[PDB]
């Protein structure tokens, strides 16, 4: 299967309550494995997945350093970007970051990634070719021009093209038995009726993993895209997801109706009917 | 493990 | 610009009475982070309640989870109330064991 690391940060200034929060989380894939919180009583990088808490001393001590750092340098840049934008020191702003690898089937670097947002809008991001900018808008042209004078395209590319996959492949290996298991849905169709003439079907996806997956309603083999109700993926608490899709249906006419799933954890897709 | 800090200066946004 | 909470509650395990499980509220799709989440009990707080660590989608917007063990039954009514800078009062949404 294909394999992926991203770390997310979020810096969050908050005036007139102390200096700028900083968190960091790491991910394989929909698993997350660390974390950092400047809010901690003891600001330290903390174990989220066991398979990461036979690193050494030496592992935490070294993610923590690099947090801390980075705490201070986001508050630097909370100072900065409230400037480009000319806005009062009275609001509260945020800027995040999510950069990491992608591993196609193979174990190869597939490309990476590394964008930013201020306040929830893109503000500048690089490109593929690892070596080029992309600023949303002049404010973001500000910090491009200082990220060109100083090389730093160059180091995010020494990271995500070397450690970024060497220690996401070193990840996969240790945590194997799960990181690499895809846990199939468990399926099931519902049938409510919400009227003499009408019928909601609801089709159940429970316990998977990944997070990735396609359900979908056919009417006499076609897709029911507009007419189907469709809830938000979500996660169970044992590293599985949930998902549900439902139609509302003219009595009578259940059976022509199809639930379609497609998940990795499955040799071919799944179709299933409400069964009476 | 997450991006390192560089030989220098960190640089801010 | 500011984008209201998602939110959605249900268990981690089907329903059944008189069996343990873990009641989840899950908040996403929310700009800026700051958020107030409670379960409750028969309209009351639930102590104790525990939430993942704070992440985002690829749209930037936000999403937790908040979980806590409790033991469904068929008289007691479960529900999640969110406040958010978008909402005026505070949202409810009551759990619902088919949803």
């Amino acid at each position: 299967g294909s394999h992926s690391m991203r770390y997310f940060y979020t810096a969050m200034s908050r005036p007139g309550r102390g200096e700028p929060r900083f968190i960091a989380v790491g991910y394989v894939d929909d698993t997350q494995f660390v974390r950092f919180d400047s809010d901690a009583a003891s600001p330290r990088t903390e174990p989220r997945a066991p398979w990461i808490e036979q690193e050494g001393p030496e592992y935490w001590d070294r993610n923590t350093q690099i947090f801390k750092t980075n705490t201070q340098t986001y508050r630097e840049s909370l100072r900065n970007l409230r400037g480009y934008y000319n806005q009062s020191e009275a609001g509260s702003h945020i800027i995040q970051r999510m950069y990491g690898c992608d591993l196609g089937p193979d174990g190869r670097l597939l490309r990476g990634h590394d964008q930013s947002a201020y306040d929830g809008k893109d503000y500048i991001a690089l490109n593929e070719d690892l070596s080029s900018w992309t600023a949303a808008d002049t404010a973001a042209q500000i910090t491009q021009r200082k990220w060109e004078a100083a090389r730093v395209a160059e180091q995010r590319r020494a990271y995500l093209e070397g450690l970024c996959v060497e220690w996401l492949r070193r990840y996969l290996e240790n945590g194997k038995e799960t990181l690499q298991r895809a846990d199939p849905p468990k399926t099931h169709v519902t049938h409510h009726p919400v009227s003499d003439h009408e019928a909601t079907l609801r089709c159940w996806a429970l316990g998977f993993y990944p997070a990735e997956i396609t359900l979908t309603w056919q009417r006499d083999g076609e897709d029911q895209t507009q007419d189907t109700e469709l809830v938000e993926t979500r996660p169970a608490g044992d590293r599985t997801f949930q998902k549900w899709a439902a139609v509302v249906v003219p009595s009578g006419e259940e059976q022509r109706y199809t639930c379609h799933v497609q998940h990795e954890g499955l040799p071919k897709p799944l179709t299933l009917r409400w069964e009476p | 493990l997450p991006e390192p800090l560089p030989q220098g200066q960190a640089t801010a946004y | 610009i500011q984008r209201t909470p998602k939110i959605q509650v249900y268990s981690r395990h089907p329903a059944e009475n008189g069996k343990s499980n873990f009641l989840n509220c899950y908040v996403s799709g929310f700009h800026p982070s700051d958020i107030e989440v409670d379960l409750l009990k028969n309209g009351e707080r639930i102590e104790k309640v525990e939430h993942s660590d704070l992440s985002f989608s690829k749209d930037w917007s936000f999403y937790l989870l908040y979980y806590t063990e409790f033991t469904p039954t068929e008289k007691d009514e479960y529900a999640c109330r969110v406040n958010h800078v978008t909402l005026s009062q505070p949202k409810i949404v009551k759990w619902d064991r088919d949803m």
